[PDB]
């Protein structure tokens, strides 16, 4: 249902932050593997049936690459978005709640939610480098963080007075 | 050698003098190469990145020790004389700095402490309280005044307006220069 | 074209120089993401879009003439001729992003970065980034191009550069 | 709320407008220091404690009714209502104490801090001064008597006036 | 000891007070130079020597009292009594230190540098009075049992009232 | 200690004695490492980096107390007496500060406050307005007439224009220099 | 010698004083870091307890030579009278210089040097040991090579420093 | 000499060491290329080219005193006037070339390896070449010897290794 171009060009066009969200999005579909580059599960998603055009695409809006929307695809966003509208997500809703409230955390806050969480880890299972996304999937390893329990990063959010994350958190739960 | 000769000119310039040098050079050097500009040299090898300034290319360096009245530098460290200064830039084509620029760096120097005071308070309207600090001298304004686009080359109005509010001989220079 | 001459080039560069080429030459490149400048021109070699003549224009819009004279020997009026007379490398757009990037200090920077932040998140985690990084980030969230400018006017209108929306306008007056 | 909003009102303070405004909402953001007033107002948006009233408040405080006018579209006895209504994003003290530091002048500051040194660098400002305090547990909202007594032996007895008329309410 | 309290406390301080808490630190945890004060406090606290008692002694030295009600809910007091009877964290050398160092302006410390010059090397000459005792601990010329150099200079700076600090820090020994 | 020494010397000197210091050593120390400094001892430091000051090298110091006619500092500090200095620099190439500088700082000396303000109406058109203000001395026009040529070691004409009609002393002083040259 | 010694030395070091150690061993095989520096030296038997006493009292780290060696300046001053140096006096010299340079006097140093080789690197800020090393890797600066570094900090009113090189030229 | 001292041997040295000494030993093994060193050592062995001195002498060139002092029991000046008196099992070119080697960082390397490439192309694949390995397969190409050294001194220089140059120009000045 894709052809191994388009998965070239995508992976080519990525950059690291971009591929790592790709990676962490792809967790819940991917259940039994970690991949170790995009190509991979990007071929892995295709033999499984999980690669349409349309789940491309919303891949690549998940990630917020329109330019490769565009380029690659031949899409629009309003196209994404009414594909979304009319068939099952491939990325739940929990995913995308917590790639956007990576994506509106500086690096102080990143480096001050890992120290909070450490409490409640160990230490060599995250350095000072490691991103938001590698502490959510820390935590979930750990059963600290789930799409049934946002309780823990609510309050290091609070705590981090980052009190619209809190809110995003509350609006994902009220839709559930 | 030249570039102890260069050192050395750069050691005779002050924060002040460096000032004047930078603003004279705003047609050449853009605003972020500008900013980390904080002695002579860096200057220097900004001009030399565009070899505007080699050991046989002294003719941009000349012209700006001329136009900010360094004619010390000039006899000294370049062997130029003022009278060959004034007969090589008023030949047409040898200037490198415009007209604009010169006139803007003279009333520049013709502003005393409160008649940059009243400049400053006459151009209330037109710029941002907070860039309207004591923290500004008057070629400062003329870079946020052609920033708005409320000064130029075209655009002599509002120059004319608060000098003509100030003083008499602005806007002599103002007059000398558009002829 | 050979590596030596890469390898001059590379090492005469700077950092701020290296990520401005890089921007110009993502349009050329623009299905790879190249890590350092070197490995910039050996891809716009295999590519074969880097004669001696598309290295020069690179050089000349990095206003480097130094090195036009030194590594390539060449002169700033040559390469101005080689541009009216041959295809250019890079586009009349990206030049310009350039020319307003390097009209730029770091509070306008940040400025720009603040109100456009209200139409995109922390797109890239570094609060001290340049220009060229916001555009891109923007380009990457298809929220500016050559035939969609009003809204970076917009935002160089409300920061008071209104000489950089005169530089966009007669931009567009030239096509 | 939006960032458009908060750059015109950055940038149409001054540097005095700065420091108020920060010393103001040193109550809200009671636990970090904000550089600049954009951080200052960027911290108080992401906590919600920013909304168009809240910044109306804050251009109120500052009496720059022209930025009420021009930016938020709003008078004086709109705001004035809308704090009638609504809680205050600045506690009476801090008004009050910004109150008092726009009635002194660099010498009677000097003799302040004179008297003060006792219970406790130059160049230092009123509302410095009030915070070096704060952080000494010899200020508050219910601990004026130091400051009145100081304001009173500096021969500044309107100010300790206000004190008074801020302790009646 | 938890995370929540410690990050109040480091995004609570000034830079100042930072410093100052760094030069405090700097006996507790001699062998290892931590680059920022939170990484401090975390290594404090899993050395064991941090506990609330610790925390508060730490926030008073840089007479932070307003962390001491806000945060740890205690009183002056309170936290004098604990240093009463429990041992200190931090050692009377380094509080006079610290007070010294209030009590210089810019043009003193200045003064001080031209003359420690002479004692020390002339290898900066922007740096802050704890950044020159840091300097010279490295160079052994000040000590809890060696305070006889920073004594003659204060003295001929003519800020006698810190020499009497030093004085009754040695009547106190 | 010869630091704590040049230490209690620059205690001794205020801001218009360091302006004086500063403008004798125009010769060895630049424009742009003489605007930073402030104080004596960044000055002291300055001519320590030349080694022009050292433990065993007073003479330029001494020179400099000398010219500023701080001879209560010789007397003190350095152990020197005021014949010892004026026979020391009367000794054929021992003075370090050139004859120029110090006739122009001489000339500054006797220079009243009326008459500086009649010295900056003189040069009205050959100095910009900025550089005309009241917040500079006579040192500071002297180093603005020498930016613009006008004023050095082989142009005198200026200056004895302006003094002559300004005072006699002073003419007197410029062609007493001008001779013994 | 044992390890425990060499890691208290190496995490006591600031960044400056283990860059400053790795220039002065520099003649002593390019460690990356100065832990597998110190292993190298005892491991080649050239790191005996007063070798590491000579390299602290190189760094100017009187407070370890006092505790960890539980020595003074007197010792190894002796210790240096008898026995041959590890680092030579041409290093010492070049820290030395170091020591006394602020960010604008490297800044016009690189001016001069930068004509007689070219500045081919680029780094963000380069420090005096940076600038001594890329210039001993263009055979500009060596024991017996000093006139450049020497004309440079003359013509920078350095000329205390240039007192120091004479005084080291003076003594072989 | 005893098969005991060959499996000391070959059990305490490392990668780095292993490679090393291979690449000295590449001019004697000429016929035979040995993947591991038990097998160059027992076919140095075998040649009669593998004396205690000869060993001594392989132990002292991968900079390895402690095996010298333990199973060996030689001292720096053992070896040292074993190496004045005797021929040298591996010859002062391959050594030389060892030194430089052990002058470059990883960025040099890289340097190297481009304009060599403008020389020989890619050559191997991975771009985690050693220096031995960049000069091994320049040998395969003919383009270094110990004659033959100006491509390699040319590259040193614009990589800014001069010294590395002057030590090349010191080992010609040794014939």
């Amino acid at each position: 249902h894709m052809s191994a171009e388009v998965i070239h060009q995508v992976e080519e066009a990525l950059d690291t932050d971009e591929k790592e969200m790709l990676l962490f999005l792809c967790r819940d579909v991917a259940i039994d593997v970690v991949p170790p580059n995009v190509r991979d599960l990007l071929d892995i998603l295709r033999e499984r049936g999980k690669l349409s055009v349309g789940d491309l695409a919303e891949l690549l809006y998940r990630v917020r690459r329109f330019d490769l929307l565009k380029r690659i695809l031949k899409m629009d966003r309003k196209a994404v978005e009414t594909h979304l509208l009319r068939n099952p997500h491939l990325v739940s809703d929990y995913r995308v709640l917590m790639a956007e409230i990576g994506e509106d955390l500086d690096k102080s806050d990143v480096s001050s939610l890992i120290f909070l969480m450490k409490d409640y880890m160990g230490r060599g299972k995250i350095s000072k480098e490691k991103s938001f996304l590698d502490l959510v999937v820390e935590l979930e390893k750990l059963n600290l963080v789930a799409p049934d329990q946002l309780d823990l990063l609510e309050k290091c959010l609070k705590n981090i007075h980052r009190i619209d994350l809190k809110t995003k958190i509350q609006k994902y739960k009220q839709s559930v | 050698d030249f570039s102890r000769n260069l050192y050395d000119i750069g050691e005779q310039l002050d924060s002040e003098d460096l000032a004047s040098l930078k603003f004279l050079s705003l047609d050449y050097i853009p605003q972020r190469k500008q900013e980390p500009i904080k002695d002579a040299l860096m200057l220097f090898q900004r001009l030399q990145e565009k070899r505007m300034l080699e050991e046989s290319n002294l003719s941009f360096l000349k012209e700006l020790l001329f136009r900010i009245n360094r004619l010390d530098l000039l006899i000294t460290y370049l062997n130029t004389r003022k009278e060959e200064m004034e007969r090589e830039l008023q030949t047409p084509g040898r200037a490198q700095i415009s007209a604009y620029r010169v006139m803007l760096y003279q009333i520049s120097e013709e502003v005393s402490r409160s008649e940059l005071r009243s400049f400053k308070g006459g151009l209330q309207e037109e710029i941002s309280k907070c860039k309207l600090d004591d923290d500004m001298n008057l070629l400062d304004i003329f870079i946020e005044m052609e920033k708005r686009v409320i000064l130029g080359e075209g655009k002599l109005d509002i120059l004319k307006r608060v000098c003509a509010q100030i003083n008499k001989s602005l806007l002599k220079i103002i007059n000398d220069y558009e002829e």
